[PDB]
């Protein structure tokens, strides 16, 4: 069965780094564009980043641009999210979701449809 | 020429090879259906770093 397991949470002081990891198990990992979506505490969702089928990133959120860095690995079926310049306003859950339409299955390539969601971690920042 | 002589005696001789010649060439192979997924590589919307 399809499984999306994420890890990397834990309290870290402001002005450091973290490296979240999402591992997928149960499908051909190279025919699905992954996404990383935050979830502020007691608030609405907020898109953070993504990655297409060919390891080509699709841009980050406007307010986060400058620090976050996404990376993928089809060989180990692993997607990673390096985080820099951590600030107090970056405390939230983080889910890694997968697209729906397999590539070249029908104009352009697909990126919508975050259907399967893992249980996110609980990254927090404080001093 | 075959007898290696200029005087040839009465009789029947077998000399050379009659062999009809081919006309053209023919190559056969079934409908080509498998195709390498190259377009997805060159025509991808976003390349990696
Ligand atoms: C293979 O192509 C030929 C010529 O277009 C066609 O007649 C044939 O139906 C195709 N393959 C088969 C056996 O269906």
């Amino acid at each position: 069965q399809v499984q999306l397991l994420e890890s990397g949470g834990g309290l870290v002081q402001p002005g450091r780094s973290l490296r979240l990891s999402c591992a997928a198990s149960g499908f051909t990992f190279d025919d699905y564009a992954m996404h990383w979506v935050r979830q502020a505490p007691g608030k609405g969702l907020e898109w953070v980043s993504g990655v297409s089928w060919n390891s080509g990133t699709i841009g980050y959120a406007d307010s986060v641009k400058g620090r976050f860095t996404i990376s993928r690995d089809n060989a180990k079926n692993s997607l990673y999210l390096h985080m820099r310049s951590l600030r107090a306003e970056d405390t939230a859950l983080y889910y890694c979701a997968k697209a729906v339409e397999m590539v070249r299955g029908l104009g352009a390539d697909p990126e919508y449809g975050m259907d399967v969601w893992g249980q996110g971690t609980t990254v927090t920042v404080s001093s | 020429c075959t007898l290696k002589s200029f005087t040839v005696e009465k009789g029947i001789y077998q000399t050379s090879n009659f062999r009809v010649q081919p006309t053209e060439s023919i190559v056969r192979f079934p409908n080509i259906t498998n195709l390498c997924p190259f377009d997805e590589v060159f025509n991808a919307t976003r390349f990696a770093s």
